[PDB]
């Protein structure tokens, strides 16, 4: 007669040595099938092609940021230095201390 | 399944056949039944009815 | 207000135009209102086509070309803050005048 | 007070009879002939009515058969030819290469027959005839007028094949 | 204008007082009749917008195809304007030419959405409710119709609460509780 | 978040949809690409499209993890949750803790009272990323279910051999080890898709001297789950077996999760097909 | 038309039905009276919203409330839910917010189930 | 003539030449050069198995426009 189906193969002493030696061989060899990590000169002509290309894209994602944004958009825009020189122009000042670090002297 | 065995050695030796309907729904033959003796369980593609009749093909 | 207004060439009709998009067409002798528009705009001028059917408006950027009825048919996107309307009635030329310097001739007829 | 959703009144182009598309904006199963059988044409018997083509009366100059007598040969009946107004002025329009066609077609056994339609198409012409009254026989050599004229049923085809006229869809010529 | 004659129309073939060349088949005036849109500048700044996208995908299309700058830049923008809810796939660089219209700006309108949120059973019904107080898209009530809704601003777009719309939905499902005011 | 997982259900959807057309415009775009390099002619069809080689000037400039494992694959590390069948037994229990100690992110979850529609949503809300279902037949493990969230791949397998720790180790601990994947044996689609739905449950980035090896191999669409141990030796490696040993049969893929009976199936065991013996789907 | 208030009040699969309308001090449960709720040893949990704020409060309302689903103890608590919210939502549309803020307050101070659904969801760990 | 740049090159160093104002490359050659180009190589290879009539179709211009521009091109 006829069957409809395979049966469910059997592990034997074959079958087993059989996986264990292609697990043997697959760590010899280092290949193993592991999930990646992932991340995270031009000429002139070019360069004139790329600079009229991100101003533009920088005017349109500025209009498309103003029509769906949900606040106000803002228009597309370190030397040893006193940080009261940091400030802005007015009588007083709050910090005194120059902005390079000791490390960074 | 009933009356195609008569006890449930004689089913497990026939277990994993194909078996149809005079329908034509294709089925298996999958366990034997404890109680009574000569039924087993089948799977088929479709239900099926009290009306119907399984039949074995063998030779 | 202010209304600037224009005569039909025949006087039959009137068309007044408020400073503030109050913009109305009549029949001034009848007391009949032709066409009467609230374009919630600053207006400047307007006048009337060679007839009463068709007339022009001189909006706060362009100028719009409406029917008797009051329905916008044409918004001249070429002719940029008119505030000097005029018609050629031999001619069927609109001729808009305003703050940009430039003087222009538009055929009614063709477009 | 004020509706809600106001909107400017503009031009709806798509409804409005001022502009020239908007502006554009029984039945009838004609009868089967009763000089018909199933495909035969039983009503027409001689002497037969031949509507003759332009590059009939051509390939019949080229193959050097006469007109009235080659068509009496191909029916072994007497026949009337018929030449229409725009047949005829199809072979004036032909120009002066054609000249000894046309003085062939202006023989007096040929018969003349009137047009009453603007243009000059042999090929419509004939075949309205030939659609209102089964009584004709279709003479001609064009390919796509022949093809018109078989699929017509009861509309026997003549035609200039090697030495003399060959008829079709006639079956009293044996 | 009456009907013109033969012998007028040959000489007046140009003749058209409704339809002119610069009015470019009143597309304007069709698209807003389609999604409703009240005020008549709103087709032209959408248009220059669209102008815009269109200018800058033509210019790196003219930079050269395996160019890390033309591949990086047309994806952000792919994905600048399927996250704006403008292009409905990222798939092609082409859509940046073909599918940015006008109306595709004009079906992220709000009165659009809720007609597709099957809140409002027309365009025009949404624009009234918007106006007579009935919308909030998250806390913050929203009487603009021209209001643009992204993709993600979709999910909360919703009655207000204590909306006469919202009782009658409740009462109609007889599930209205008062005590959460419905 | 009930409005948000909908509307990305329905583009989901949608994206499946419009990918056959975009992949038949794919074709049409590779016959133009081979054409320009090798200076053949064009067929008469994509010789009279004007608008696709109109639209080639912008589409030149187009060029592989699953769509449902794109958005993550090898950033954030997967989170399990493995549960098991309503009134689970103590057998059943034990492997259940076998299972969890073998994936590395994974926490066994009593099955209690809940419900799946109600387990599927906490597992939503809380932010997992697969859930593992296990059923058993008097003790014996049946049945293993993998299901992805959101709106992730359901594949449900059926085990057999299986072999626990509990019976054959007398003593000994798990190492616990971001452990190093064998996929064997997995060529056609189906296969691939099997091996991208059990690698994602797996921390992306092991070290180089992992020394726990998890074995997944295709024998007659049979794939035997091995786990081991190996010290490299000078003369060879030697191959400790360190865990549990069973035999699992994809019978069931579906567009959905769990909860979900509706959902599309991308694949089915067809048990009466005349012609089932024959081919080897994995 | 009077007066009328409509709540809902859940534990687990059952669900009580509160109607709250202008009245005489009827409080029906199912078409039956209060005072025959069970089991007996329950029925002070459907009292408490009663005793809690006085039956002065019930002197001129009217209470019907309908349930179906669930237990016995779900749904005494679905009960005293729905008539707790009920009481609310009429003393805040017919009555005066202050006399709603009183009886908030002290439905809150004694148990918050009275007013907000409790809602045991599974967490995941 | 088997050989395919050299070939392509000779039948676009007008473009070039027209353009440009060498970058004959496909992965250096930018804006209307390659625009143009790629038309010229995508109607090269459509040609052969295309119908003229639907492969080369003329924009549509005016009469009065196009008789113009023809006798001034022929002068
Ligand atoms: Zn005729």
């Amino acid at each position: 007669f006829d069957r409809t189906a395979k049966p469910v193969p059997v592990i034997t002493s074959e079958v087993t040595e059989s996986l264990e030696d292609m697990i043997r061989r697959r760590i010899q060899d280092s290949n193993f099938d592991d999930l990646q990590r992932r991340t995270l000169a031009l000429s002139e002509e070019l360069q004139k092609a790329h600079s009229e290309i991100s101003e533009l894209y920088a005017n349109l994602v500025y209009k498309l940021d103003v029509l769906s944004s949900v606040h106000f958009v803002p228009k597309p825009a370190r030397v040893e230095t006193p940080t009261i020189s940091m400030e802005d122009a007015q009588p007083l000042y709050m910090s005194n201390a120059s902005s390079l670090a000791p490390q960074e002297i | 399944i009933k009356d195609m065995f008569s006890s449930a050695m004689e089913v497990a030796r026939f277990e994993g056949a194909q078996i149809k309907t005079v329908s034509g729904i294709r089925g298996e033959i999958k366990r034997a039944l404890s109680k009574p003796e000569g039924h087993y369980r089948a799977a088929f593609e479709d239900k099926i009815l009290m009306s119907d009749i399984v039949i074995l093909r063998s030779w | 207000g202010p209304y600037h207004i224009k005569y039909a060439k025949n006087g039959t009709h009137l068309l007044i135009t408020g400073r503030k998009g109050h913009v109305a067409s009549m029949d001034w002798r009848k007391g009949q209102l032709r066409a009467e528009l609230f374009l919630n705009e600053t207006c400047h001028s307007a006048t009337y086509l060679q007839n009463e059917q068709y007339f022009a408006v001189a909006q706060k950027k362009y100028t719009f070309i409406y029917d008797h009825e009051g329905t916008e048919l044409h918004r001249l996107k070429q002719h940029i803050e008119a505030r000097h309307l005029d018609f050629l009635p031999y001619h069927y030329l609109l001729v808009t005048a305003g703050e940009t310097g430039w003087l222009k001739y538009h055929d009614v007829s063709t477009g | 007070t004020r509706k809600f959703g106001l909107v400017k009144r503009t031009l709806n182009t798509k409804k409005d009879q001022r502009l020239k598309k908007n502006q554009e904006n029984t039945r009838n199963i004609p009868q089967v002939s009763s000089a018909l059988f199933f495909q035969y044409n039983q009503a027409i018997k001689p002497p037969y009515q031949v509507l003759i083509d332009t590059n009939f009366i051509n390939f019949s100059i080229q193959k050097k058969v006469d007109i009235v007598r080659g068509m009496m040969d191909c029916l072994l009946a007497k026949c009337n030819p018929l030449i229409t107004d725009c047949v005829m002025a199809e072979l004036e329009k032909l120009g002066p290469k054609y000249r000894i066609a046309l003085k062939l077609a202006r023989d007096p056994r040929i018969k003349r027959l009137s047009c009453s339609h603007k243009g000059t198409y042999a090929d419509d012409c004939l075949v309205h005839r030939v659609l209102q009254h089964k009584c004709y026989i279709v003479a001609t050599n064009d390919a796509g007028l022949k093809q018109r004229i078989r699929k017509i049923p009861g509309i026997p085809l003549m035609s200039v094949g090697g030495h003399a006229y060959v008829i079709e869809k006639l079956p009293d010529v044996f | 204008v009456r009907k013109l004659k033969h012998h007028e129309q040959k000489l007046l073939k140009k003749v058209d007082f409704l339809e002119w060349k610069q009015d470019q088949g009143h597309r304007d005036t069709q698209v807003m009749r389609t999604y409703h849109i009240q005020n008549r500048e709103d087709y032209h700044k959408y248009n220059r917008i669209c102008g815009d996208i269109r200018r800058l995908a033509n210019k790196l299309s003219l930079l050269p195809p395996t160019d890390p700058f033309r591949r990086k830049h047309e994806q952000l923008l792919l994905d600048k304007l399927y996250a704006m809810g403008v292009l409905t796939t990222k798939s092609k660089i082409s859509d940046l030419e073909n599918k940015v219209t006008v109306s595709a700006i004009c079906r992220r309108r709000l009165p659009v959405i809720m007609h597709r949120l099957k809140m409002a059973e027309t365009i025009q019904d949404a624009v009234k409710f918007i106006e007579q107080g009935h919308v909030r898209v998250g806390p913050n009530l929203i009487n603009d119709p021209a209001y643009l809704v992204t993709r993600n601003m979709e999910d909360y777009v919703t009655w207000v609460d204590n909306s006469k719309i919202k009782k009658t939905l409740l009462r109609y499902r007889n599930q209205i509780d008062d005590f959460d005011f419905s | 978040m009930l409005r948000r997982q909908a509307r990305e259900r329905r583009e989901y959807l949608y994206r499946k949809a419009q990918e056959l057309q975009d992949s038949q415009l794919q074709q049409k775009r590779q016959i133009i690409k081979q054409a320009l390099a090798q200076g053949k002619p064009l067929p008469k069809e994509l010789a009279e499209d004007e608008s696709l080689q109109k639209d080639f000037r912008y589409d030149q400039s187009l060029k592989q993890v699953d769509d449902e494992y794109a958005a993550t694959s090898g950033i954030m590390d997967p989170r399990i949750i493995v549960t098991t069948s309503r009134d689970p037994s103590t057998r059943l229990s034990q492997f259940a803790k076998e299972i969890k100690l073998l994936f590395p992110n994974a926490v066994r979850l009593n099955r209690g009272n809940y419900v799946m529609p109600n387990l599927v949503d906490a597992c939503k809300k809380s932010g997992t990323t697969d859930l593992v279902v296990l059923h058993e037949h008097r003790g014996v493990p049946t049945s293993l279910t993998i299901s992805h969230f959101p709106h992730g791949p359901t594949a449900q397998f059926s085990l057999h051999n299986v072999v626990m720790r509990h019976d054959i180790i007398n003593a000994g601990n798990q190492s616990e080890v971001n452990p190093h994947l064998i996929f064997d044996n997995f060529t056609t689609a189906l296969g691939k898709r099997v091996v991208c739905i059990l690698k994602h449950l797996f921390n992306a980035g092991p070290k180089k001297d992992s020394e726990r090896v998890i074995t997944f191999a295709n024998r007659g669409d049979f794939i035997s789950v091995r786990q081991h141990v190996y010290v490299r030796t000078r003369e060879g490696v030697e191959i400790a077996e360190v865990g549990p040993r069973f035999e699992m049969r994809l019978f069931e893929l579906r567009l959905g999760t769990l909860e979900n009976k509706d959902a599309d199936v991308e694949w089915q065991l067809r048990r009466f097909i005349r012609t089932a013996n024959k081919k080897d789907y994995l | 038309a009077v007066p009328s208030v409509q709540t809902f009040g859940k534990k687990k699969s059952a669900t009580a039905v509160a109607h709250v309308k202008a009245g005489k001090g009827l409080i029906k449960v199912n078409g039956s009276p209060i005072t025959l709720v069970e089991p007996e040893i329950l029925r002070f949990k459907v009292y408490e919203p009663l005793l809690l704020v006085g039956l002065d409060k019930f002197s001129n309302i009217d209470i019907r409330v309908r349930v179906t689903g669930g237990g016995h103890v779900s749904q005494v608590y679905a009960i005293r839910q729905a008539i707790a919210k009920g009481l609310v939502a009429y003393h805040q549309k017919y009555v005066d917010e202050q006399s709603k803020n009183e009886l908030k307050k002290a439905f809150t101070s004694y148990d918050r189930t009275l007013l907000i659904a409790d809602s045991r969801r599974p967490e995941p760990k | 003539q088997n050989d395919l740049e050299l070939q392509q090159f000779l039948r676009e160093s007008h473009l070039l030449s027209a353009f440009n104002n060498i970058v004959y490359q496909d992965d250096q050659v930018i804006g209307k050069a390659r625009s143009r180009t790629l038309e010229m190589r995508l109607n090269r290879l459509s040609r052969v198995n295309g119908h003229q009539d639907k492969i080369n179709k003329l924009e549509k211009v005016p009469m009065h426009i196009r008789r113009g521009m023809i006798d001034k091109h022929v002068k």
